């Protein structure tokens, strides 16, 4: 629903005004980052299955959670946890290409705290995995897009915890 | 914004954005400042647009100002130009967005009921947007006015 | 094709052309107390405020003064305590 | 509750870094305008009962809202409305002298929207009185302070609506 | 800061702040340029304080870095210089804010329960900031070292 | 095709075409000549890419032409390089259709059972198209390695 | 670099620089803002590259790490992974020069005579670099594939 | 020999590290002035018989170094002296274009102070010549690029003296 | 041409052409039409750029028109226009090739041994062609007078 171009539109809409001078340069600030967000989103989409498989090995394996009793023990749950982590990556590349972090509250963090509390998912192990994921995808996109990617993980990461 | 509906089309099939859509993003952005000066002519001449569009509104359908209708009297005709002001603000958003989804989220998805519950016939409204079509495209060079004409005509097709 | 070894000292032992001949800079690294102090996250934007005011003691319980009554023969120190009784028991102003 | 000094010290604290020159030029920017801030507090505190009274005189009374059927008809609701407008004036000076709108976000804009729905007071007439107030201070405190003063008035209007 | 500490002092009594308190703000900001000049030379000499005040500490008290002590090893000596490096960051924070309150709200609430649990002697960590005081005042001039040294003395005063 | 991706989405919501979708077709038409000539040099190099692809396959994965593999004997490898020719048969209109979906009809929706039903390992033919990946884009221009290599990512990721 | 051999080609004729190669210097320095962006991506994922280029090498030629081979041992691979780690340092030097003489003066000239002496096979270290080429071009997009793979090509064709 | 890119590679090669964020701004300061130096060389070469003309016109002509009791006097020694001044300008074009004075220290400053005592030509007039060449050049090219050309002029004058 | 300078730059070291060098050729093709627009502005405005700038040379150097010098009023100053017209013809040969060598091989290689045998000051030709290209840069634009500016200044530095 809420984009970045729509954000300066909808703030201008409820005033009933038009595109003012401050509303244009903020809108042109999104275009100046336009080559960065497109080129980084091609890089993550080409390396989706490798940025996931490093992030689970960096934080989650060889612990209590991959042993019996842990929440990623069985082959249902460890195959679920890759998919349940891969939605955090794919929607974060939506929020970079949108340029606004409000796509996460519409479609990721809505009932997510109510699920994992009812499921017995360790939220603090999830937020450790996304925090390990945020470092390794900063090395694949460079330091310019690494700040813009690094914001939108920690909008997910504070919605969990 | 085109970056809205190119996400929700990729979110509908649980997919990443295809590189056949990534060049639609990038070529929108680098040509995005072209859309700014198109929209600056709209807000730069909004009083010019609203004056010489409502005159031919009462020439192709000259009976809305007649009594027994809605827009008879000074206050009641002023709600038409109050509602004519509410249209071209969205098409100013519609030029800049690249998609027509600010016009979808604000000003079309209840017009089919909210006007016949108010007393304004849509076939008179659809003339009033196309009366603006003859003057808003005329206030811009026809290369840049061709794609500028390619947004509010969707609203007339969504009225008719 | 060849050059006398005394002549190579004339060519390449200058100040400008010495870094390509032998080692010259030898950078000491960051000392280990500095790299133990970074939060392994060198950049952060909006979530600065998410770690700032949003730590769990809502810095309203350490930022607020209390009122004693040691000064009963003082008069202006009495008057701001009586308002503090009014603004904690009824906790609006009682003026209206 | 922050400051121009505190929200740069603590913002550099939680990053773990020392005082950058970009943080230092923000710190000296507040230090240049300090005589503007301390003089603006004294003028607003002088005629605070007077500076409310023109702002009600333009926007609210001799209308339907003083007439019965309005919200602030009775004398309890009229005297509360001056007091509920006094907080918007007074905490804006605390928002001005700190150089940060975090006074408003912690103890003005916490639950202000739900209280106004629960009481039947119109939000839109309140914020219209604030725009009556934000001009009458600018013709009274001076030119330079009133451009700074109205910004924290607009932080209320960005939150109330 | 003194601006934060005087707003909330005036917020509980719920009136505009007095000119006796406003003049203390005016003396704070007019002396604001000098206190950044105290801090910005300490931050530029950040590495060449902690390496020497650490080496003055272990020479003065050797049982800490000795084996069997807490800070034995190249890792444990390095993390027991960050415990000195963290206080030099807060002292430069307290110099900018003018008061000791960004140290009192950060550094020294529960040190006697922290280092009792961690095993380091609290008497020895108060010796290191005394070595930090004797290093940093030598790197500052004659007049300005007295106002910087009071915040060094409060840190030793909180641990002892 | 890219026109198919728009006019079944507008068919579902019983609507006309949005002009944000219509400029995706307009940018497709201008980029048709850049797209068709990639397939023209793919059709010229038809009997080139397949030859070293088996040499990239069989030197890394020699188990198929070892005794104990499905592609054993010269009759079976002559059909096996013919089956890799079928995937290059599929690819050279993927850079005409603009996107995946004719590969999605004819290449990937039965491949996980049929190669399993024909006794072959599915990873080896998934290796044979990603070993084809390096020797196809390097045989063409440097800018269009992202274009012609885009539909190779679907052929890798569906089998593997 | 381009500039350090456009000098020498102009110095040995004792001429000033022709304006044809002054275009070549001027086009080089405005390409400097994007070539270092390739090198920051390359050094950011060196441990993702070197671990993966080891495992793509040792599956291909398993004789060198099996005992009886030269890289046999727990630590002898750790030098031999380091001996392949050096070519990732030089290719990032060759990326930011736009050239291949920092590859040449550092990692080419006597590389046949080292590994003849130490005993490692000279093609077996070259097959690691093309294994490193397949992962580092998979790190980047299409327009950085040929610009990085050209310097990868020159180190392969010199050693082999 | 080496230039501003080759040296900062060779400064970061012999440490064994990669190109860090402490050496990229050495390249980024070079690439920002990359377009400035190429316009500086193309006005040197168009005026290269006039920069050497105006340099000797302020120092050597009409003096008594070109008297018959003088060093310059025979026209064999004149045309060498313009050419021995040609080779100070042309390499100063090179080091400004390279951004590093290493080409000066290999070929110009090879044995030049020990040739001149072996010949008998004065050194104290040569520093007067190149410092007269410096004030002609910075007026012709521009006060930006005349500053960076003035370093590589005086680097020869540091080596002669 | 810039194609022709590129091959002999690669043939001296016996090499195929670098893909960074083909970027200079591919940029030359897409900017090939712009240089033809540069050249027609010179040939169209030839009769105002020659008689004016030659008169600027005669105002800067009035030695030329006076008897005893090289020129004289009836045709010798007229034939110093056509000997100046040849170089403007050679610049237009040079800018459409993107290369220096059409200025070189027709009108540089033996001009000193020519004009000593002809009895003109070669430096006055260089000051005359400096007066020619001072007004040529102000003719067309400020953008196109820079990369055509790089071929103007070479002939100044070829006469002296
Ligand atoms: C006056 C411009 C408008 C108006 C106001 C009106 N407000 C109130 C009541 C309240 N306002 C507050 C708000 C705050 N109290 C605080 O301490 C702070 C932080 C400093 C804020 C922002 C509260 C808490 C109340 C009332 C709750 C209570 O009384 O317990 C009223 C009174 C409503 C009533 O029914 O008593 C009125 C009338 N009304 C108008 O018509 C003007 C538009
Ligand atoms: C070769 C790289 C791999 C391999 C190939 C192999 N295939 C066959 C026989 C068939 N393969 C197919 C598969 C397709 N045919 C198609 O037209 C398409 C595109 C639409 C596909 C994916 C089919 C239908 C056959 C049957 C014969 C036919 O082509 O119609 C064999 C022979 C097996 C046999 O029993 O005869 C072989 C060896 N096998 C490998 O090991 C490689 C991985
Ligand atoms: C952007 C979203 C949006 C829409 C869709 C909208 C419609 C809209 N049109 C209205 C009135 C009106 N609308 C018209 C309509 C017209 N005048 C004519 O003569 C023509 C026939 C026709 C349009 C070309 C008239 C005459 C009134 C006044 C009706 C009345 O007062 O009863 C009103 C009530 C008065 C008001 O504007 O506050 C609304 C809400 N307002 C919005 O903010
Ligand atoms: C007896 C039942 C009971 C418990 C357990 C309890 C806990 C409790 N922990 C608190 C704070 C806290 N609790 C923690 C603890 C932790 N944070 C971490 O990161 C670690 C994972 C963890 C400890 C190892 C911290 C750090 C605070 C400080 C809040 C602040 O930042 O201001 C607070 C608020 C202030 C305080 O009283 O300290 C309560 C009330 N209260 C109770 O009545
Ligand atoms: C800014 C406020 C702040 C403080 C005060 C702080 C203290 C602090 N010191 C620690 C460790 C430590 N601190 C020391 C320090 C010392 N050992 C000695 O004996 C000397 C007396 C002394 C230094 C002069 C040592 C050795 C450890 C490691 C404890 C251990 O490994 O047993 C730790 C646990 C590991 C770590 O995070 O470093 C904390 C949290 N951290 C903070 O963020
Ligand atoms: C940047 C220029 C540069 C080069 C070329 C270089 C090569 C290099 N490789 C070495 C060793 C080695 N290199 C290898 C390498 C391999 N073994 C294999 O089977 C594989 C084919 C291959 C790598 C994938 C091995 C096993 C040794 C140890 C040789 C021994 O100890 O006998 C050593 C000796 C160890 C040392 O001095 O640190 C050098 C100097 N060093 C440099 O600084
Ligand atoms: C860049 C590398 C390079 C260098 C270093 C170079 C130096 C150079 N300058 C020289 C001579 C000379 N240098 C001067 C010096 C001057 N002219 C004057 O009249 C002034 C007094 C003074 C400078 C202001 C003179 C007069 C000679 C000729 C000496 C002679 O012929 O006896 C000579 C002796 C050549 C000869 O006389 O046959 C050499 C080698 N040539 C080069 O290519
Ligand atoms: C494109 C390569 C090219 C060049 C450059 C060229 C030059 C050229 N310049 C010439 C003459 C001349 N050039 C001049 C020029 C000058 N006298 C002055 O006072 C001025 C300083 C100066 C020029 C501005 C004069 C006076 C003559 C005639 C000389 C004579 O007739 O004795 C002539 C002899 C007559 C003729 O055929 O025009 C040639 C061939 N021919 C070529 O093929």
């Amino acid at each position: 629903m809420q984009d970045a171009i729509t954000s300066v539109i909808n703030s201008s809409d409820v005033q009933g005004k038009y595109l003012d001078a401050s509303a244009i340069q903020k809108l042109k600030a999104y275009f100046a980052t336009g080559e960065l967000r497109v080129r980084a989103a091609t890089t993550i989409s080409a390396n989706a299955a490798n940025i996931v498989k490093e992030a689970v090995a960096k934080s989650l394996l060889y612990s209590d959670i991959t042993r019996p009793g842990g929440n990623m023990y069985t082959t249902r749950r460890y195959a679920a946890c890759i998919r349940d982590l891969d939605y955090y990556l794919r929607y974060a590349t939506y929020a970079m290409l949108a340029g606004d972090p409000s796509i996460l509250d519409e479609r990721v963090l809505n009932g997510l705290k109510e699920t994992y509390n009812s499921l017995g998912v360790p939220i603090g192990a999830t937020v450790q995995a996304i925090q390990a994921m945020k470092e390794v995808t900063a090395g694949l996109v460079g330091a310019d897009a690494g700040k813009e990617m690094g914001i939108y993980f920690d909008y997910i990461c504070s919605g969990l915890s | 914004s085109i970056v809205t509906k190119s996400i929700v089309n990729a979110d509908a099939e649980a997919r990443y954005l295809s590189p056949g859509e990534l060049d639609r993003i990038k070529s929108f952005v680098t040509s995005g400042e072209r859309r700014v000066r198109i929209a600056e002519t709209m807000t730069g001449a909004r009083e010019r647009i609203i004056k010489e569009a409502g005159n031919q509104l009462f020439q192709k359908r000259p009976d809305v100002v007649s009594p027994g209708g809605n827009a008879y009297g000074e206050e009641m005709t002023a709600t038409c130009l109050r509602d004519l002001d509410y249209y071209l603000r969205l098409i100013t958003y519609g030029i800049v967005a690249g998609d027509v989804t600010p016009i979808e989220e604000i000003g079309v998805v209840g017009v089919r009921e909210m006007y016949k519950s108010l007393g304004t016939p849509i076939e008179a409204v659809a003339e009033g947007v196309r009366a603006m079509k003859s003057v808003a495209t005329s206030l811009l060079s026809g290369e840049d006015a061709a794609e500028a004409g390619a947004y509010f005509d969707y609203l007339i097709g969504a009225m008719s | 094709r060849y050059l006398t070894p005394g002549g190579l000292s004339l060519r390449s032992m200058r100040v400008g052309t010495l870094a390509e001949k032998m080692t010259m800079v030898k950078d000491e690294p960051t000392p280990r107390f500095v790299e133990l102090g970074t939060p392994t996250d060198q950049m952060k934007g909006e979530l600065e405020i998410d770690n700032q005011i949003k730590q769990g003691v809502n810095k309203r319980r350490e930022q607020s003064k209390v009122f004693k009554l040691t000064n009963v023969t003082d008069k202006v120190a009495l008057q701001t305590t009586i308002g503090a009784i009014y603004r904690q028991i009824f906790e609006r102003d009682i003026d209206p």
